[PDB]
RNA sequence: AAGCUCGUAUCAGUUUUAUGAGGUAAAGCGAAUGAUUAGAGGUUCCGGGGUCGAAAUGACCUUGACCUAUUCUCAAACUUUAAAUAUGUAAGAAGUCCUUGUUACUUAAUUGAACGUGGACAUUUGAAUGAAGAGCUUUUAGUGGGCCAUUUUUGGUAAGC
RNA sequence: GAGAACAGAAAUCUCCAGUAGAACAAAAGGGUAAAAGCCCCCUUGAUUUUGAUUUUCAGUGUGAAUACAAACCAUGAAAGU
RNA sequence: GGUUGCGGCCAUAUCUACCAGAAAGCACCGUUUCCCGUCCGAUCAACUGUAGUUAAGCUGGUAAGAGCCUGACCGAGUAGUGUAGUGGGUGACCAUACGCGAAACUCAGGUGCUGCAAUCU
RNA sequence: GCGGAUUUAGCUCAGUUGGGAGAGCGCCAGACUGAAGAUCUGGAGGUCCUGUGUUCGAUCCACAGAAUUCGCACCA
RNA sequence: CGCGGGGUGGAGCAGCCCGGUAGCUCGUCGGGCUCAUAACCCGAAGGUCGUCGGUUCAAAUCCGGCCCCCGCAACCA
RNA sequence: AUGUUU
């Protein structure tokens, strides 16, 4: 008894944070850029810390946002690099969860050397219908409490598709 | 030598023998800072009521 | 609440809540300054705004000017009323539109005795051209569109509407580089577009693209049109012939207002919570107070 | 060095009315003036254009001239011993319209009602206001309010 | 060396606190404003003995540090360490300035008189208005006449006039005795540390619920 | 000093009424900023150590910090509030109301703006008090070291500073 | 604050809270939240003419600033600026 | 009386936690050929009003609710302050006389009102 | 008291552009030598003069204080 | 302001005075020789010519700017 | 060409 309150994959981002901005990083982009079908974007560091060599806007990072049915497969595919069981600590408070895999090429296209081998970061933004009242222009309102997305419900969700579970507390 | 440097002490009495004066109001007061667009209008409007005032003695 | 729910009461103290209307995200005011405030020796001169506004399954078109009191309607025209004119589908899309801003365009024109002089661009070929002033005449009615909040891109309904005030005889400033059909790789304009776009060509291109594609989606979509037997190559007539009749009588007949304010009122009070009085309030802490004869 | 900068001093007259920053509210841009209107002068800290100078903060002035986004405002300054005429020109955002002749005016009003319902019903007129008048005589009652007598009361520390 | 307290005794000068045009302020003498039994609840000390200025002036931290130690020492060698709290009710938050003015004769020579006379920061004092307490200090009503001879003891410490007052409220409270027994077998105070808290007529029911349960 | 134009008359180191402006005195800190005393609840993800724990924080112990509700005391260069005194304006005939002429300005528009024509309203012509009158001009002297008292107040221990 | 491989206190990705506790060249104060902040697009009104005005003030100058007029422009759908 | 569009004053309107909402409206909601804009039709653009829903937005109600607002012989004629004395006091300061007169606090009440146009069981 | 200055592994120092603390002379270890000195190779070596503060960080961008010095301290 | 001159591996440097093409010595890294160092021998590393723009089948060199240094000379707001 | 000491 919930008319519209189906959660549902508001998004997929998948992110691959390059330590430098040489080839690599472009190596990072065609990687997920090939898997998602979309131009990704890079994304410039904000600082020059240490240990990395970063600088101030030095496009070190790649991601890419992911929706619909290309989301949903992309998610279930990077579901069973994790075998279906992810830990409860990856549930955000807020509804949302992620993950993060290795070795990319174990799905899709192979090694291929010309590219080589990353690692990628999965995370899935989850929301019900009506999520638009907080992301549009005009009159832009805030979810009602009881239509919140939380970490209980998310869990109780992601056990009941993908017939998968989760971990210790 | 150091010597006083400022005070307002006399001042008023000084301003107040020949008193403080309110300037003197008129009517018709000068246009000077008034719009030009304004005031090249009003020139014709006060010639066209001129002449009007003028001819209306019959 | 959270430690982030439930502010504080030095938070909530110094909170400063921004105008009513901007806390319901409906008016820009940073845009109302700019399009309402007048040039102060003109004295009385209402700037006058054809605000237009898109809500679902209705367009808003309205001609409104301000005062310390409020804002006043001068006259306005719906999406709902062009079932009146013959158009009853797709009564939001970019032909709707313009429409609505014909209509709105006539209506005021002839509140304001400006409707057989004006007469605007009854021959419509989707060419951009102003209202004329005419000579030894009354200047044309001018006003200035408002989007509110709505973007401003290439091909909007907004402008749409705009057009359709504009053909309509008011003098609305505009460009043309707005209108579907703009080329933003040059300086002008393809007016063939712009006309089919008046004239729905969009929508009835989409639709025989859609019955020569899966007819289910066609079946769904254009459901109405099926069922009211309307051909794609029809929707050029219909605007033509809604053009034609909102220029004949763009007087506004008002629904007959059946079950009268009184009841609309007598019904509307039943479904309405009122507020408890003080001695009520006071009686159910008590209540609350007296339920713990121990504690629960 | 000595500071007299344009707004020095002004770090508390030209704030913003706590709980009453940002935007101002249209009805101050639909005002209407016209020339010979009597407007107070209050600076708004948030429009640094056509903004008054310190001195004519709670100044009342009469409009001499009316532009696009502002008016003149006619001032007497007091400059030693005399008055000199001063011509600002500040944004509407700056003034606002005086009510120290709205009492006036409808006094005006009342008064040209008086006047002419008296010479229509009789021979009265008392067209001039009156300060304050010394009570009438009155008696006091003490049904039900037979006096209480008070005493000073003795020094306590409370403390 | 430290100035006599005469030259800082009144209130000369407007408030001049460490602050971000200060920045160089020397430490207070007094830093402990709570001694004694600090952590006794409010029944277990009813009685409250103030010290009290009866003149405007200002005591140095000095002063307010040397009269916290002797009403300390007496309270606790004559009635018991935790027979008594002793709070210091006033803060050392005025600094005090000096013009260095050199000794060593021939000082004139190497010495511009009054030019660029503006001091550096010299002490600490707290500025004490007329009825203002300086010392307050709970303790049972058993233990009155060693508060108040404390109190006297640390009396001498300070320059001007101070007066002992038996306070009417209970301990550190502002209710007057009778008030506090009254509210308190009415259920309405809770101990919250070495003060209470007391149950108001507003706010939410369910707090007032959870916190006194004197329903 | 010389006067000059007038004197039914003008105004005022004042009050009253009406209407503004201010951020000092006071006040406030379980209100923002900054200071600042103490105890009490939580947070073991408290910084964690010790201690066991085979080990985890897992239990404690504990100090630390944060968070919550309180508590003592403060600010020339803090502040929600906010005086007293002082201060701007108005209290009419150069006013108010009614009609309608000019314009190249302004309006969609005789719309408005400004200036007018014509018409109506003198006992209190629209608070109080006073007014060796009011207004105006020219031209020149000396002066341009100041000091003192109450009150406000800065530097200074202070000073007949 | 809560989350994601390397990745931890600091890298990048995500959500939530967030009256401004940030930023606006510099001193400080004021001002600013669909902005005056950040990012993007187009530009040269940082132009021409000669007046008026405000502060300092002798109601001189200089500096700075305000509101117009008469042009030519920029920008925006536009009001406008 | 509800609702929408535009609003005025800009919390009595905000915030937190729940509950209710008939009609209509608003809304979420469906689609990607076209105009347009995106890493992503999420936003923005367009199309449909058709497939669905009041879940959310929104509106209203509830709360010895936080905040805000109003008022008060509540505190308090207190603090402060204009004027006065060959008043007091070594002084610090204080009292008195003729006036003006807070803030905190306490308590009580309240929780948007309203303009134009349209629309509705 | 004024005007300058410089403070960094034990000693002398380089520093540091909003990184990251380094080079010699020492010291230790290991080589070579019958062995010592000499010489070679390495390795550790600081909580950057102090506290707090701007900061993603920042001895280094930056605030005041200290330590060691220099110079001046006159007309009577 | 004028007239001249100069800037090249880490350093000094020849190279330019009409492109055929960047070198000399020391220093630094390795080996040889020696009983071991020095000299010496054989190697190897180190610049693209202070920075821009221009002419030229192809410019350190020509041509003009900018910066820095030096020498002489010049001086009404 | 230089190569100290026991
Ligand atoms: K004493
Ligand atoms: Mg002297
Ligand atoms: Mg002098
Ligand atoms: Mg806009
Ligand atoms: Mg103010
Ligand atoms: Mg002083
Ligand atoms: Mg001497
Ligand atoms: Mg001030
Ligand atoms: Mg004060
Ligand atoms: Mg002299
Ligand atoms: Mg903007
Ligand atoms: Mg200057
Ligand atoms: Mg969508
Ligand atoms: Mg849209
Ligand atoms: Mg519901
Ligand atoms: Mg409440
Ligand atoms: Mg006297
Ligand atoms: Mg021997």
């Amino acid at each position: 008894q919930n008319p519209m309150r189906d959660l549902k994959i508001e998004k997929l981002v998948l992110n691959i944070s390059v330590g430098e901005s040489g080839d690599r990083l472009t190596r990072a982009s065609k990687v997920l850029e090939q898997l998602s079908g979309q131009t990704p974007v890079q994304s410039k560091a904000r600082y020059t810390v240490r240990t990395f060599g970063i600088r101030r806007n030095e496009k070190i990072a790649v991601h890419v946002t992911v929706r619909g049915p290309k989301a949903e497969e992309i998610l279930e595919r990077g579901l069973k690099v994790k075998e279906y069981q992810l830990r409860d600590r990856n549930f955000s408070a807020t509804g949302n969860f992620g993950f993060g895999i290795d070795e990319h090429i174990d799905l899709g296209i192979k090694y291929d050397p010309s590219i080589g081998i990353f690692g990628m970061d999965f995370y899935v933004v989850m929301n019900r219908p009506g999520a638009r009242v907080t992301r549009r222009k005009r009159c832009k309102g805030t979810v009602g409490n009881s239509h919140k997305t939380t970490k209980e419900d998310t869990v109780s969700w992601f056990k009941q598709k993908y017939d998968a579970d989760v971990l210790d507390k | 030598a150091k010597s006083k440097n400022h005070t307002a002490h006399n001042q008023t009495r000084k301003a107040h023998r020949n008193g403080i004066k309110k300037p003197k109001t008129y009517k018709y007061p000068s246009l000077k800072g008034v719009d030009p667009k304004f005031r090249r209008n009003h020139k014709h409007a006060l010639h066209g009521t001129a002449k009007a005032l003028a001819a209306a003695k019959k | 609440a959270f430690q982030k729910d439930a502010k504080s009461s030095a938070y909530s103290s110094r909170f400063q809540t921004p105008f009513r209307r901007r806390r319901e995200g409906k008016t820009d005011y940073y845009q109302r300054k700019r399009l309402v405030t007048q040039h102060k020796a003109k004295y009385n001169t209402p700037k006058y705004r054809l605000v237009v506004r898109f809500t679902n399954k209705d367009i808003i078109c309205q001609i409104i000017s301000s005062t310390i009191t409020g804002d006043v309607v001068l006259a306005a025209a719906y999406s709902h009323e062009l079932p009146r004119y013959g158009i009853t589908h797709g009564l939001t899309n970019w032909a709707a539109a313009y429409a609505t801003g014909l209509l709105i365009a006539r209506r005021t024109l002839q509140k304001l005795g400006l409707d057989e002089t004006y007469k605007g661009v009854e021959e419509v070929e989707g060419e951009y051209e102003l209202t004329e002033a005419v000579e030894d005449g009354p200047r044309p009615f001018k006003v200035f569109l408002d989007i509110g909040l709505q973007r401003t891109t290439t091909g909007a309904r907004v402008f749409g509407a705009l057009k359709g005030a504009s053909d309509g005889g008011l003098y609305v400033p505009h460009s043309e580089n707005r209108f579907p059909g703009w080329d933003f790789e040059t300086e002008e304009i393809d007016p063939e577009l712009l006309r089919s776009y008046i004239f729905g060509g969009h929508v009835s291109q989409y639709m025989e693209e859609l019955a020569d594609d899966d007819e289910e989606r066609f079946s769904e979509l254009f459901k109405g049109y099926l069922a009211d037997d309307i051909d794609a190559d029809s929707l050029e007539d219909i605007y033509t012939s809604a053009h034609e009749a909102i220029r004949a009588d763009p007087a506004f007949k008002p629904t007959e207002k059946k079950f009268t304010k009184e009841q609309y009122a007598a019904e509307s009070k039943k479904y309405r919570q009122t507020k408890l009085s003080k001695e009520e309030r006071a009686a159910r802490v008590a209540a609350k107070i007296a339920a713990l004869a121990g504690q629960q | 060095g000595k500071s007299h900068g344009y707004r020095s001093r002004t770090r508390y007259m030209f704030q913003r009315d706590f709980r009453k920053h940002g935007a101002v509210h249209l009805s101050t841009y639909l005002k209407v003036y016209k020339v010979g209107d009597i407007v107070d002068i209050k600076a708004n800290g948030s429009i640094q254009k056509g903004m008054p100078h310190k001195f004519y903060q709670g100044k009342t002035g009469v409009v001499y001239n009316v532009t696009k986004s502002s008016v003149g405002v006619i001032i007497n300054k007091m400059v030693g011993n005399r008055y000199l005429e001063k011509r600002l020109n500040l944004r509407v955002e700056h003034i606002k319209h005086s009510k120290c002749r709205q009492e006036f005016l409808e006094r005006v009003k009342a008064n040209a009602a008086k006047r002419a319902e008296a010479k229509a019903q009789g021979v009265a007129v008392q067209l001039k206001r009156q300060p304050a008048q010394p009570r009438e005589s009155r008696i006091v009652s003490t049904e039900g309010n037979v006096p209480q007598t008070l005493a000073p009361v003795p020094y306590e520390t409370f403390i | 060396a430290r100035r006599p307290a005469r030259c800082y005794r009144y209130q000369k000068n407007k408030p001049y606190p460490k602050s971000r045009y200060n920045r160089a302020v020397p430490d207070s003498k007094i830093r402990i404003y709570d001694l004694g039994k600090k952590k006794a609840t409010v029944d277990e000390f009813p009685l409250c003995v103030h010290l009290v200025s009866n003149e405007l002036e200002q005591l140095s931290s000095e002063a307010l540090e040397a009269a916290r130690i002797c009403a300390n020492k007496y309270m606790t060698t004559v009635s018991g360490r935790d027979a008594f709290h002793l709070r210091v009710r006033v803060h050392p938050f005025h600094v005090l300035r000096i013009n260095k003015m050199l000794s060593c004769a021939g000082a004139d020579r190497l010495q511009q008189g009054m030019r660029g006379a503006w001091g550096k920061p010299h002490g600490l004092a707290a500025r004490v208005d007329i009825g203002q307490i300086i010392f307050s200090v709970r303790t049972k009503d058993s233990n009155k006449d060693v508060v108040v001879e404390g109190l006297r003891r640390a009396r001498y410490k300070f320059p001007g006039q101070q007066k002992i007052i038996l306070s009417k409220k209970w301990g550190f409270t502002n209710l007057d005795r009778p008030e506090y027994l009254k509210k308190r077998e009415a259920g309405e105070v809770k101990d919250d540390g070495a003060f209470v808290k007391f149950l108001s007529k507003k706010g939410s029911l369910e707090n007032n619920i959870r916190e006194f349960p004197e329903y």
